[PDB]
């Protein structure tokens, strides 16, 4: 019909169809969970192995923008990578200037400003990916912003990117995620990767941890293997 | 085309001034009307 | 800017707008031109002669330089950039070399001319085709054709334009060395070759000719009068 | 930014983008312009759609200079962009010649940059058509800025919707012996004929160019005008 | 409702002299599905807005339509929340660039016009689509004294006693319309309770002290500040009493 | 992008520039412009289509614009159009060949390379030896004895190609023939002085003298030329 | 359809179907097999040649001392990317005087190909890359996709009929982490032969073989350097 | 039209490249020969007039003293190509006093192909492929060395490439008769017997072209009397 062929033309509805075949991509890609505890936020993507060909590592959807703000990304996976970058760039450039780390509110309401300027001309496409920011302080405590393709940022308490986003979200509500910790969450977030993961769908996934809490002084790091055993035990221990 | 329809109508000036011979003013006034106007 | 490719291989491997803007070459009026011995010729048909046009700013046979002139056929309005370019060029030319451009040279140039218009963004090609003439530092008589695609040939005798088919088919029959002996026969050449397009006769026949050592010289309608007078008295002998 | 032309050439010769942008024009709120011997009234129909809206927040008459006026009919956002451009253009003759721009020169300015953007890349025409009335060498100026950039001398003209009628109106209504007073007479009469409802004192604003210079008249001022007519 | 070209898909004029793409950034408005009211009163501004929670999960305090744009100019935002963020974002620059190269405060008119003059270029430059949000800024001036202004996607910008933009704009505009025909200039209890009367009456909720935020601007403290759930109980409180 | 682009400055199948040829139309439905030369001056008469009666009266000439000292110029067509050309043919101002084709380079640019739409302005030179030339938007650009553009160009070329006594022209001749040509193209049967512009270019003191003729001077051209058409009229 | 004819927009479906275009000019390429073991990574490439009065088109080319590369697809793409690796490549030499890890490598091609796939009039680049490379993390084998997403493969093929490959690579891929050098290779040439058809062979002349290790730098063999590598191999059932 | 320049087939070709390579067929057909004692190049001119001079038609292009090029294709878009080898070579001699190889001089024109672009790209790019293949061959450290370009910027040493109209049937032909061990004479020979029987005309000393580039002689073109003795045989 025309309508939908590009970002700087409106739907006659008012909506921008490009942006939402964007949002598609991410949909279509594995569940990425994220939930934030009293003392921290916690990252869980169930990171699913195309061929055994792949190592363990390849396809990383937690990334490192800052020394204390963590990524975990869903739907494309190089402009998941564009994404991380820039956010990498936003606060290499926010420490050069203003001295200090930036805090997430503000990476995010200057990330997803990037996210939105893709989605408002015809000369370029919009993002196709959706992340979660993750980052803890002693001063601005746990944080949790998802930013979708259109560049819309919500803190949250437990969200869920990917295309089991709305099953992993049920899953998220029944914790108590105000009053329990780190090393509690992350049992329960393999708990929720394990119980969306879809065996007779696209099988044989890698479950990916990573956190930031007080446990590591407010900086983000992947989980360590000894802790992530347990956690992926306990998951599978869940399924009966 | 052109050409037709300005011998054709030369003729018809002709007709109008009672006249079976065409002159060169009926052909002078028919290029004004069918190329021109 | 205005950055578009606007000439794009068509999926047979054809540049349409190339090929487009040789269709405009073959909607000018009929420029023909003949290499002989000591004298380069330049043939062009006047189209329709109104009593109210000045012939004088109206004139598709112009001299790039003082060795050197061309006649083109197809858009007025681009020609006069690509001779303008070319007149640029052969002063500039001039300035690093200290010698006349030769008639390879400023034909080299405005057929790269040419080829870069074809193979530009936001560009497209120039809709005509150039008769260049013109004696090289050694007097050898010179006769270079470019057409919009950028290429170019030297011709012993040629012609561009409308009538291009069929004054080339007559130039084939009748370019021989007894035709080009003296300086009047290659001027009759020219003419024989306008007549055989050019319904009316020498009314609608500009002819230019540029000899050894000596500059562009438009012939009055009189002087071409007078050669077409003698083609008519040659024509009656022969029959 | 688009670098190619949004308005080009219609088979039949007219530039069809600028015809559109001209029924733009046709469909604003009227605004009738009459040049008196002493004197130049701009007059519209500034008429909101409830109460809620600040009638004098907005106003449609808007002064360039000390003695240049502009009003407009058409769209609203396009007529602040060229209030801009022209008071920026007053602003550049008045540096460079330290004398107040006359108001043909404006028009002619103005007209220029409404008729770039009929041939510039990836834009449209603005769908306004300005009014401008001043005063220089003592003697009164009206002119016209259509959407094309083509810029008319106006003796007595109006815009906007029901213009052909109003047009017609000021043509058995205006003499060249008409007064500043009586022109404001007729300008509302002129906006009479297209008003629909009743005119208050806030709905039309009515601005005038003398010796003194040009100013917006007050609510206050047009309803002792308004007056006159009832 | 004629079409000639791509009249629908970029900003060009119909051959009725229509923008349809900016007419479809005003039904872009409703696609979040929310209502803003502003209320002017005699010494103070107050906009109102309903905010939505759909899930526990979300973090309530980051859903906000309501923004300092500076301390004494706030504004509320209705319409893609991508798009209100940048208008906001802008208007915080420009709002900063007016201090700093004009020394004093910018006006709250002057503050849309720049926002409505950036939202015009949009509707007349072909390469980029008009922002689906709008804008209400409230703040009190030194002399004119409160001020409400909407700020359209089609660079249209004026004063407002009472406006409402979003889903339920002419359900809201109907109803302050009547309230400002009795002519009262309301104080600031009255403006709170004739904007979420607005909102309460028109959407017919009921609401409860977490279902929308309200933010106020006063002359005796010409600043832009968010009502808490304590501060905005009590106006739900003294509505239900009354 | 692609898709929304018009591309103004591409070559039809058949080898034509439609942009070009659709601004030609343009100047077809414009008001009339003719142009004669004679042994002591040139003239330019332009039909005035702005004959609205509250239009008013303040600028020297509506279509005829003064290049530079030595030089005049008439236009048809798109007005704003006109105004960006005679804008620019003054910053170029010098000989009269050399102007028209400075200009013609810009309109034959636009034609070429850039995107834009091109210049659909026809315009006709008087300068000074006396020279009258014509241009298109294409930017071809030719030298006249007598020539015209605007509506019913065609009619009037044929009036001057029949008419046009070459050399044996003076501004007196000339003037009167442009009456006649005019009333012929002209819908109006009377073609009174107000729908008409009439500008002369002379030397005069060694100095080129550049007027536009008043409505009183106008009028008794036309007054002459009805008088001696109606001489023709005793004849039969 | 409509959403095929540029990059920049959105299918439907949530596809960009001028990057998966793009990435059938891989699959239209030669078959390569790169694979690696605990102290070597090889890249094992089946050259095909326009006629048989022609040379074969060389498809392992040296980008580092340490980091060498197997093109799939267009070649004057390839060139594009291998001389933008081997300028960071040289570039760290030139700043920090230390090899460019693999690792840091692919990332940069991974954000340089993903420019292109997102602007408009842009297009992916229409090659595939099989990275291998050694560093201070050991052995490598990076696979560069046109759509700009890079994998950390222990062992891929890329190309025509490459599937017939990766069967054979995950069916050993146990014996490839303690296999020597000799047995590697081997490996890599049992595997390129699957894509080839029943009646053709490895010959010196379409096969070359890249190896990277611990103490080696990255050479290429060619026809005369390959026989020492393929008189090894049994002919296959 | 919608398409642009740098747009993918839902096969993986580039669409102005596979076009590009369709408009070497209308081309004149040449034939390039690599001999131990050194690379022939054969081209056929396609007189389409007695009035045109056949020496003005040059599609064998002297790049340097040891390398030349035979084109194929569209003549006008070589001449860009051509330049630049001509500028590519002598740059390396002025910077490494040396004769560039045949294949870096080959590769450094096919890097010029592909670099086109319709959107963010330099005002001097290019915006379509060069329609032209070219048959570079000359003499290096590696011996004579014959190697094919084509408009995609794939470049490949060829033992015996025919390029052009007829290259299909010219390259079964070559097939037939090329041997890796043969004199240069043989070669020159065979390709003229392949050109006579493909060529539109009749084959003679003025409508072909032929060139032999051996190590230690130079890039030399063959004249009239030369192509007589040659052509005198078959």
């Amino acid at each position: 019909t025309g309508y939908d062929l590009s970002a700087s033309t409106f739907s006659p509805d008012g909506r921008v169809f490009q942006v939402e075949y964007a949002m598609k991509a991410v949909e279509n890609s594995s569940t990425a969970i994220g939930i934030r505890c009293k003392d921290g936020v916690v990252f869980g993507v169930e990171k699913l192995v195309l061929s055994k060909l792949y190592e363990e590592g390849s396809n990383k959807r937690l990334f490192n923008v800052d020394r204390h703000v963590g990524m975990a990304v869903a739907g494309l996976l190089a402009d998941a990578r564009s994404l991380a970058d820039i956010a990498r760039e936003e606060a290499s450039n926010f420490r050069s200037n203003f001295g200090y780390n930036i805090p997430l509110k503000h990476l995010a309401d200057r990330v997803a400003m990037y996210v939105h300027a893709y989605t408002l001309y015809s000369a370029v496409r919009p993002f196709g990916c959706s992340f979660m920011l993750g980052s803890y302080s002693v001063n601005d405590g746990a944080q949790l912003y998802m930013i979708d393709p259109s560049g819309v940022s919500y803190g949250y308490w437990g969200c869920a990117i990917g295309k089991a986003r709305q099953a992993a979200k049920t899953e998220i509500e029944k914790l108590q995620m105000k009053e329990m910790t780190c090393r509690d969450i992350v049992k329960e977030v393999a708990k929720i990767i394990y119980i969306v993961h879809d065996e007779v769908k696209d099988k044989a996934f890698e479950l990916e941890l990573s956190w930031v809490g007080e446990l590591t002084n407010g900086r983000h790091e992947i989980v360590p293997k000894d802790i992530r055993e347990e956690a992926e035990k306990y998951a599978k221990e869940s399924l009966k | 085309a052109d050409i037709k329809a300005i011998c054709t109508e030369a003729g018809l000036m002709a007709l109008r001034e009672r006249r079976m011979k065409v002159t060169n003013e009926d052909f002078k006034k028919s290029k004004e009307n069918v190329l021109y106007k | 800017s205005y950055d578009r490719a606007i000439t794009v291989f068509s999926p047979d491997g054809h540049l349409f707008q190339v090929e487009y803007a040789q269709e405009a070459v073959k909607k000018g009026s009929t420029a023909v031109g003949v290499r002989g011995r000591d004298i380069v010729v330049l043939g062009v048909e006047k189209k329709s002669v109104a009593k109210l046009q000045d012939e004088r700013t109206v004139r598709k046979i112009c001299a790039l330089d003082d060795n050197v002139c061309m006649a083109f056929a197809g858009l007025t309005a681009d020609a006069r950039i690509v001779i303008n370019r070319a007149r640029v060029e052969c002063q500039s030319h001039r300035l690093t070399v200290e010698d006349p451009v030769t008639v390879e040279y400023i034909t080299r140039y405005i057929a790269s001319l040419k080829q870069r218009y074809t193979q530009s963004n936001g560009r497209r090609p120039f809709g005509i085709s150039a008769l260049i003439v013109g004696f090289d530092f050694d007097g050898t008589p010179r006769l270079y054709q470019t057409d919009p695609s950028g290429t170019y040939h030297a011709w012993k005798a040629n012609a561009i334009g409308r009538g291009a088919k069929s004054v080339r088919e007559f130039l084939e029959k009748n370019y021989t060395d007894e035709a080009i002996e003296t300086d009047d026969l290659t001027i009759k050449l020219v003419i024989k070759a306008l007549l055989e397009v050019v319904q009316s006769g020498g009314k609608n026949i500009e002819l230019a000719v540029m000899r050894r050592d000596q500059s562009l010289k438009i012939l009055n309608p009189e002087e071409i009068e007078k050669y077409v007078a003698e083609i008519e008295k040659e024509k009656e002998e022969n029959e | 930014g688009y670098s190619f032309s949004l308005t080009t050439f219609s088979p039949s010769g007219k530039l069809v983008q600028i015809e559109y942008a001209l029924a733009a024009v046709a469909g604003g709120a009227p605004s009738v312009g009459i040049k008196a011997a002493n004197g130049v009234v701009l007059a519209t129909e500034k008429k909101q759609k409830s109460i809620l809206y600040d009638e004098r927040s907005v106003h449609k008459v808007e002064p360039i200079t000390k003695h240049i006026g502009l009003v407009y009919s058409g769209m609203g956002p396009d007529y602040r962009v060229l209030v801009h451009r022209a008071r920026k253009l007053a602003q550049q003759y008045y540096l460079v010649y330290q004398e107040p721009i006359p108001t043909a020169q404006l028009v002619q300015r103005v007209a220029s940059v409404m008729q770039e953007y009929t041939q510039s890349g990836g834009v449209r025409p603005f769908g306004v058509s300005l009014l401008i009335c001043g005063w220089n060498e003592g003697r009164p100026y009206l002119f016209q800025s259509d959407p094309s950039g083509a810029y008319f001398a106006w003796k007595a003209t109006a815009m906007g919707k029901n213009y052909v009628n109003g047009k017609t109106f000021l043509e058995k209504r205006y003499n060249e012996d008409l007064e500043l007073e009586d022109a404001i007479h007729t300008a509302i009469l002129t906006l009479k004929e297209s008003f629909e409802g009743q005119m208050t004192e806030d709905n039309i604003e009515v601005g005038i160019c003398n010796e003194a210079g040009f100013r917006r008249l007050t609510p206050t001022e047009v309803k002792d005008y308004l007056a006159a007519i009832a | 409702g004629s079409s000639a070209g791509f009249d629908r898909h970029i900003t060009i004029f119909s051959p009725e002299g229509r923008l349809y793409q900016v007419e479809y950034a005003f039904k872009a408005i409703n696609q979040g599905g929310l209502t803003s009211v502003a209320v002017r009163g005699k010494d103070c501004a107050v906009i109102v807005t309903q905010k939505k929670v759909p899930d526990k999960l979300l973090d309530s305090s980051t859903v906000t339509h309501l923004f300092k744009i500076t301390e004494n100019i706030g504004c509320v935002m209705t319409g893609m929340t991508a798009d209100s963020r940048s208008q906001v974002q802008r208007a915080r620059y420009e709002a900063a660039n007016w201090k700093y190269k004009y020394g004093y405060e910018i006006p709250v008119d002057m503050l849309c016009k720049r926002i409505a003059d950036i939202s015009q270029v949009y509707t007349q430059n072909a390469e980029m689509r008009p922002l689906g949000c709008c804008m209400i800024l409230i703040g009190i001036d030194e002399e004119q004294g409160p001020q409400v202004y909407k700020c359209d996607p089609a660079g249209y910008y004026c004063g407002f006693k009472a406006t409402a933009a979003g889903v339920k704009q002419t359900e809201s505009t109907s109803f302050l319309e009547k309230k400002v025909k009795k002519k009262f200039d309301w104080t600031f209890e009255q403006t709170v309770e004739t904007a979420i009367t607005c909102l309460s009456t028109v959407l017919s909720i009921d609401f409860k002290p977490s279902e929308i935020e309200v933010g106020v601007v006063t002359v005796e403290n010409p600043k832009f500040r968010i009502l808490t759930e304590a501060e905005i109980d009590a106006h739900l409180v003294a509505l239900a009493e009354r | 992008s692609r898709r929304y682009d018009s591309r103004t400055t591409i070559f039809s199948p058949e080898g034509r520039l439609y942009q070009v040829e659709y601004a030609m139309e343009a100047i077809g439905h414009a008001g009339t412009c003719l142009g004669i030369l004679a042994n002591d001056g040139v003239l330019l008469a332009a039909e005035r289509r702005n004959i609205h009666k509250l239009l008013d009266e303040v600028f020297f000439s509506e279509k005829i614009y003064k290049l530079n000292e030595d030089m005049a110029c008439s236009v048809a067509g798109i007005t704003s159009d006109a105004n960006v050309l005679t804008n620019e043919l003054r910053l170029i101002a010098i000989p009269c060949e050399q102007l028209v084709t400075a200009l013609c380079d810009i309109k034959q640019a636009y034609t070429q390379f850039g995107g834009k739409r091109p210049f659909g302005v026809s315009l006709l030179y008087i300068g000074w030896g006396f020279q009258l030339y014509q241009s298109d938007p294409s930017g071809n650009y030719g030298g006249w004895k007598a020539t015209c553009i605007g509506n019913n160009s065609a009619a009037a070329v044929s009036m001057l190609k029949q008419d046009y006594k070459e050399g044996e022209m003076t501004l007196k001749s000339a003037l009167a023939l442009a009456i006649k040509v005019l009333n012929k193209t002209m819908d109006v049967s009377k073609l009174s002085a107000e729908k008409v512009e009439i500008a002369t270019l002379t030397r005069e003191n060694g100095k080129t003298v550049i007027r536009v003729l008043k409505q009183k001077e106008v009028e008794q051209l036309i007054k002459k030329h009805e008088e001696e058409e109606a001489k023709a009229e005793r004849e039969k | 359809n409509q959403y095929d004819n540029d990059v920049t927009v959105w299918s439907p479906q949530g596809r960009i179907h001028q990057i998966e275009y793009a990435m059938e000019a891989v699959k239209q390429g030669s078959a390569t097999v790169g694979l690696k073991s605990k102290t070597h990574a090889v890249l094992v490439a089946l050259k095909r040649a326009q006629s048989e009065l022609a040379a074969h088109q060389k498809k392992i080319l040296h980008v580092d001392n340490h980091i060498g590369i197997s093109i799939a697809g267009l070649t004057a793409d390839a060139r594009l990317l291998c001389n933008f690796m081997r300028q960071e490549c040289l570039d760290s030499r030139f700043v920090f005087d230390r090899p460019l890890p693999v690792s840091r490598l692919v990332s940069l091609i991974g954000s340089k190909t993903q420019i292109p796939t997102q602007r408009y009039g842009r297009r992916p680049y229409g090659v595939g890359l099989l990275i291998a490379g050694y560093d201070d993390m050991g052995p490598h084998i990076f696979q560069t996709c046109p759509s700009a997403n890079y994998f950390d493969c222990r062992a891929m093929s890329i190309g025509a009929r490459s599937q017939s490959a990766r069967t054979y690579l995950e069916r050993h891929m146990s014996e490839f982490m303690e296999c020597n050098l000799n047995e590697l290779v081997k490996h890599g040439l049992r595997a390129l032969r699957e894509t080839l058809p029943a009646e053709q062979d490895l010959t010196t002349k379409n096969v070359s073989i890249g190896i990277v290790g611990k103490d080696l730098e990255f050479t290429i063999y060619d026809d005369d350097d390959v026989s020492p590598f393929l008189e090894g191999l049994e002919e296959r059932p | 039209y919608d398409r642009g320049v740098n747009t993918f087939s839902p096969e993986g070709r580039l669409f102005q490249v596979e076009y590009a390579i369709e408009a070497i067929k209308l081309g004149s057909t040449a034939i390039g020969i690599q001999t131990s004692e050194g690379v022939c190049l054969a081209v056929e001119k396609r007189i389409t007039s007695p009035l045109m001079e056949p020496s003005s038609i040059e599609k064998i292009v002297e790049i340097d003293a040891h390398i030349g090029c035979a084109m194929s294709g569209l003549i006008a878009d070589a001449k860009t190509l051509i330049d630049k080898a001509r500028v590519e070579t002598q740059n390396h001699w002025f910077t490494y006093n040396e004769t560039m190889t045949v294949e870096s001089v080959t590769q450094a024109v096919s890097n010029l192909a592909l670099q086109f672009g319709e959107e963010d790209a330099d005002p001097g790019a290019m915006s379509r492929p060069f329609g032209v293949a070219l048959l570079f061959g000359g003499v290096d450290e590696k011996g004579p060395q014959l190697f094919h370009m084509d408009p995609s910027g794939t470049f490949v040493q060829c033992d015996a490439r025919a390029i052009g109209s007829a290259s299909e049937g010219a390259q079964s032909s070559l097939q037939e008769v090329y041997h890796k061990s043969m004199t240069l004479k043989e070669a020159i020979k065979s390709s003229l017997i392949i050109l006579k029987q493909v060529m539109e005309e009749k084959l003679n000393a003025t409508n072909i072209e032929l060139a032999t580039v051996q190590p230690g002689q130079n890039f030399h073109m063959f004249t009239k009397e030369e192509l007589e003795e040659v052509i005198k045989d078959i």
